[PDB]
């Protein structure tokens, strides 16, 4: 998943 | 003999990525759960700590070659590198003088005690101490302080790594920056990059440890209830 | 005309389960994430809002009858009624003076703008007010106040629940000490009870409207990595 | 699952 890691890696 | 057009651009790429993603202040500190001194200091410090992965996420970004990669990779390295990156920007804020890292005033001022409080053993408390001492000693130039932040980081022997080659490309042509950076203009520093890589070692059993005991953490909700979703998602299994 | 041996036992168990779970000069709000004045706001109510989690939840554990549920029960109806329970209990703090929480100092007053800053809207933070103005109107005794809160919760309409009998059954059993009570020891109580379970069809909607724009939330990281693990576990969906 | 309030709930 890593829902957080995707969306601040822009 | 000299540093060249591109190694200057990497330089200095990593080092503005840097001021971008580390306040010498530490004012957005107020902003987490206050320190308290079971296990006191843990939202304290897990505050801290999810606030730091954000920094290092911050950093990465900006390290050449790092956004081309799959975001599956840009992942399995943040996942692994994590606590690593953050013990070797920590040293900016530790101290030989005190052996803490001084953050602020007294609130911030974090001793190997309070990290106690947070569920760790002052056993597995002292390599953290030792190395940051070594570290410290070493009076690092930014450059070479970012520098090995980076090749950190672009390590490719991670669990979760797919492309091992490219990653592995990218690292060892920062080394070689580095190698180039400090041979030129580093005075003394003949003997500097293999006490580096060394370091680098030194992470990855400090890693380790943390690894472990961090586990333990993770599996008592009591416990895990503190963390941020950041820190669970970052140093969880669920890849 | 005259209250049992047993239903003076509640009504002393319930009363003092909310003493022992419910600070009235909100000392440990420090505790949380300061409050800041987008979504500056969200940080500091979901800290809030998962430490009055904890509070009903060592309020429910006390209400008679309840441990003996299921484990599988007692999640489904913490789940369901959380937020309910917390608007319910929140009324101690609410204040018509400025139609505000007023947990402290100007740090801890709560007021529905910053509530915009957690992101909810004004559209539906108005029944909200509205509900608790009406609630501080009935001015409930305490063991009123602490019945509402028990029968609220052992609503055996929530989705998820499995004994519904059982349920229905402590919960109807509780509403009749509501109505004794009331009735011989609320002068003038005479429509109260009526009021009082109009309350709780208010709370239902008003549960419904949050748990939308929770969802929201949830799921944008970077709002739901502002949560706490247990606000996620609660107002998840994963049963 | 429900980790943490299973937990809670002694
Ligand atoms: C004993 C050992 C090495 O195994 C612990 C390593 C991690 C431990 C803290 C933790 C933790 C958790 O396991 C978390 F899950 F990871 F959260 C927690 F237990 F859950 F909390 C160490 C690592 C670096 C240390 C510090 C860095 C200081 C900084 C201040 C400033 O320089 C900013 C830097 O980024 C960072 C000071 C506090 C103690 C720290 C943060
Ligand atoms: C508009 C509406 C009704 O749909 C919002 C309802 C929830 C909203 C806060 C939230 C939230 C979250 O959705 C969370 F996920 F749930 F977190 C968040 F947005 F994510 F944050 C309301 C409910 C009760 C209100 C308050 C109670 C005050 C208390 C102080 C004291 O009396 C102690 C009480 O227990 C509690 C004051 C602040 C605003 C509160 C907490």
């Amino acid at each position: 998943r890593h829902k957080i890691l995707h969306r601040l890696l822009q | 003999h000299m540093l060249s057009d591109e190694q200057m651009q990497i330089i200095n790429s990593l080092v503005e990525a840097h001021h971008k993603t580390y306040d010498d202040s530490y004012s957005d500190f107020v902003r987490f759960r206050p320190p308290v001194r079971r296990l006191s200091m843990l939202p304290h410090l897990a505050d801290l700590v999810s606030y730091s992965i954000q920094k290092v996420i911050g950093f990465a970004k900006m390290i050449p070659g790092f956004r081309d990669l799959t975001a599956e990779d840009q992942i399995a390295l943040l996942k692994s590198s994590a606590i690593e990156i953050i013990m070797l920007r920590s040293n900016q804020s530790f101290s030989l003088e005190d052996m803490s890292w001084s953050c602020g005033g007294p609130d911030f001022k974090y001793c190997i005690n309070d990290v106690t409080k947070a569920g760790h053993t002052l056993e597995h408390l002292e390599p953290l101490v030792k190395f940051q001492v070594g570290l410290k000693k070493l009076k690092l130039h930014e450059e070479e302080h970012v520098l090995l932040m980076a090749i950190c980081l672009l390590s490719p022997d991670r669990p979760g790594v797919q492309d091992h080659v490219r990653i592995e490309a990218l690292q060892d042509r920062l080394c070689d920056v580095l190698q180039a950076y400090i041979r030129i203009q580093h005075p003394g520093g003949r003997l500097l990059y293999a006490k580096m890589i060394q370091k680098l070692a030194d992470l990855r059993s400090l890693n380790e440890e943390h690894s472990k005991q961090y586990r333990s953490l993770s599996f008592q909700p009591e416990h895990s209830m503190q963390l941020t979703p950041l820190v669970l998602e970052v140093f969880g299994s669920e890849v």
